[PDB]
């Protein structure tokens, strides 16, 4: 009724999302392969550590490419938002090309010729890393296929690493409420209530649809400085889709 | 400020749009000014805007029908007479070679190069409809018989061959040359993440307007 390309895309991705958990429960079943497998099973096949060994290297060399490329889109995405972040933190509201404006509804309101022309002049200047006061053409609603690859792969990565698995008191550190997973909480003493916790200052910001971010203050990042290039020690913060595929 | 640097006001006093058109009506971009009062009709031209209303409530009327400038009848003109040219031109190339005025941009944030190409282009487009002086009761109507200005045309090529207004021009927006019309311009408030996030990038929306209307806009000329 439809003959989308989205569509196949992101039925391809949910089928590879099953096999790879399928995978990862698996490869989780190795360390008590005698115990759960062997034993019950009438019909089991003996396992050694260096095939085990072997086994997780086989896997690994085989999900490099689709965890490069999910990789390399998240990491493009995520600097194109945090950009217009910074953008709409450093903007006029009044403009409307401002992020937050009514006219970047969405949903309350130009031609096509002009936005396939914005979105090509926006991938060139990106390329170019020369995205400067122009909001980044992107539509996160057409990435699904990337949102179930990464879902899966994180799912797997997560999954095996819980397998391998008076100052600084535990009452002056953030509690699971209000700290951010992955990210530094802010000093408790440098920063002051009105951008530590806002809500506190205002208590009406409560609203079914809030960010955590206006909630609880803004995290930052360790990352870029302390040397290293790993890859992952370093924030993402080039916007194209070539650069962030050759990190 | 930036809109009285001498550079720009040299560039930017070419002679009124009544000077050539005469009476008659014509097809131009036409501003209103609230100071003035010019509305409902009684609106003056660009250069009249740049020069004679400078620093008053004048802005664009989007919807403009053919129309001449009156802003004689109105307020003092000081666009209705024209200086020496060689003068002008004289002026020109001695601040190009004597100060570093050409790098500052101006109150709108626009470069002096992509001022010149924009005034370049337009002039372009309005000048073909200028009747020559055709043989075949207001005395204090302004004199006009003069040509029309010539000398943006001038003032691009010899801007163009100085080596410091072309770099300025192609790298403006860069990490050293921010507009103040810019939102990456003073980002010094906000948080280390924002600021390194809005110094990554740099800017080529005025080096995009330079390249198109010099390539697609100034039709009349290669050189
Ligand atoms: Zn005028
Ligand atoms: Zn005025
Ligand atoms: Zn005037």
């Amino acid at each position: 009724n439809a003959s989308s390309y989205l569509t196949s895309a992101s039925s391809l991705a949910r089928a590879y999302s099953i096999v790879i958990r399928q995978i990862s429960d698996l490869m989780g079943l190795i360390p008590k392969y005698n115990h759960l497998v062997y034993s019950q099973i009438p019909a089991a096949v003996k396992l050694t550590y260096q095939d085990a060994v072997n086994l997780q290297n086989y896997v690994e060399e085989k999900l490099i490419p689709t965890w490069n490329w999910m990789v390399s889109i998240m990491d493009s995405t995520e600097a194109q938002l945090r950009y217009g972040s910074a953008l709409a933190s450093a903007g006029d509201p009044g403009h409307p090309n401002h992020p937050l404006h009514a006219s970047q509804n969405s949903a309350r309101r130009m031609s096509a010729r002009g936005d396939f022309l914005n979105y090509a002049l926006s991938l060139m200047r990106s390329h170019n890393d020369e995205h400067s006061d122009v909001l980044p053409v992107l539509d996160v609603c057409s990435l699904k296929h990337v949102a179930y690859v990464f879902q899966a792969l994180i799912y797997w990565i997560k999954a095996m690493n819980q397998q391998t698995t008076g100052q600084n008191h535990p009452f002056f550190r953030r509690s699971d409420s209000m700290t951010f997973l992955g990210c530094i909480p802010p000093n408790p003493f440098e920063v002051p209530l009105a951008e530590a916790i806002p809500l506190a200052d205002q208590p009406h910001l409560l609203q079914p649809n809030a960010r955590k971010e206006d909630l609880f203050g803004r995290p930052s990042q360790g990352l870029y400085s302390s040397s290293a290039s790993s890859g992952k020690c370093l924030m993402e913060v080039t916007v194209d889709r070539n650069c962030l595929e050759v990190l | 400020n930036p809109d009285d640097s001498p550079l720009y006001v040299l560039c930017c006093n070419d002679t009124c749009s009544f000077t050539w058109t005469g009476a008659e009506h014509i097809n131009q971009d036409i501003f209103e000014c609230r100071t003035c009062g010019l509305l409902e009709s009684l609106c003056c031209c660009t250069e009249c805007a740049r020069v004679c209303h400078k620093g008053h409530d004048c802005k664009l009327k989007r919807t403009s029908p053919t129309a001449y400038c009156d802003c004689w009848e109105k307020c003092k003109c000081k666009t209705l007479i024209a200086g020496q040219k060689s003068a002008r031109l004289d002026l020109l190339y001695r601040l190009l070679t004597a100060t570093n005025l050409v790098t500052l941009p101006n109150s709108r944030g626009e470069h002096l190069l992509l001022f010149l190409v924009q005034t370049v282009a337009r002039q372009t487009v309005e000048h073909c409809q200028y009747r020559p002086p055709r043989i075949r009761e207001d005395s204090d109507m302004p004199d006009h018989d003069l040509e029309p200005p010539r000398f943006a045309q001038l003032a691009l090529e010899r801007v163009l061959q100085d080596w410091n207004a072309l770099k300025s021009m192609i790298m403006f927006g860069s990490q050293e040359n921010k507009d103040p019309l810019s939102a990456s311009s003073r980002i010094g408030h906000l948080l280390p993440e924002e600021q390194v996030y809005l110094n990554q990038q740099s800017g080529t929306i005025r080096l995009d307007c330079f390249t198109h209307c010099l390539i697609v806009k100034c039709t009349a000329d290669i050189l």
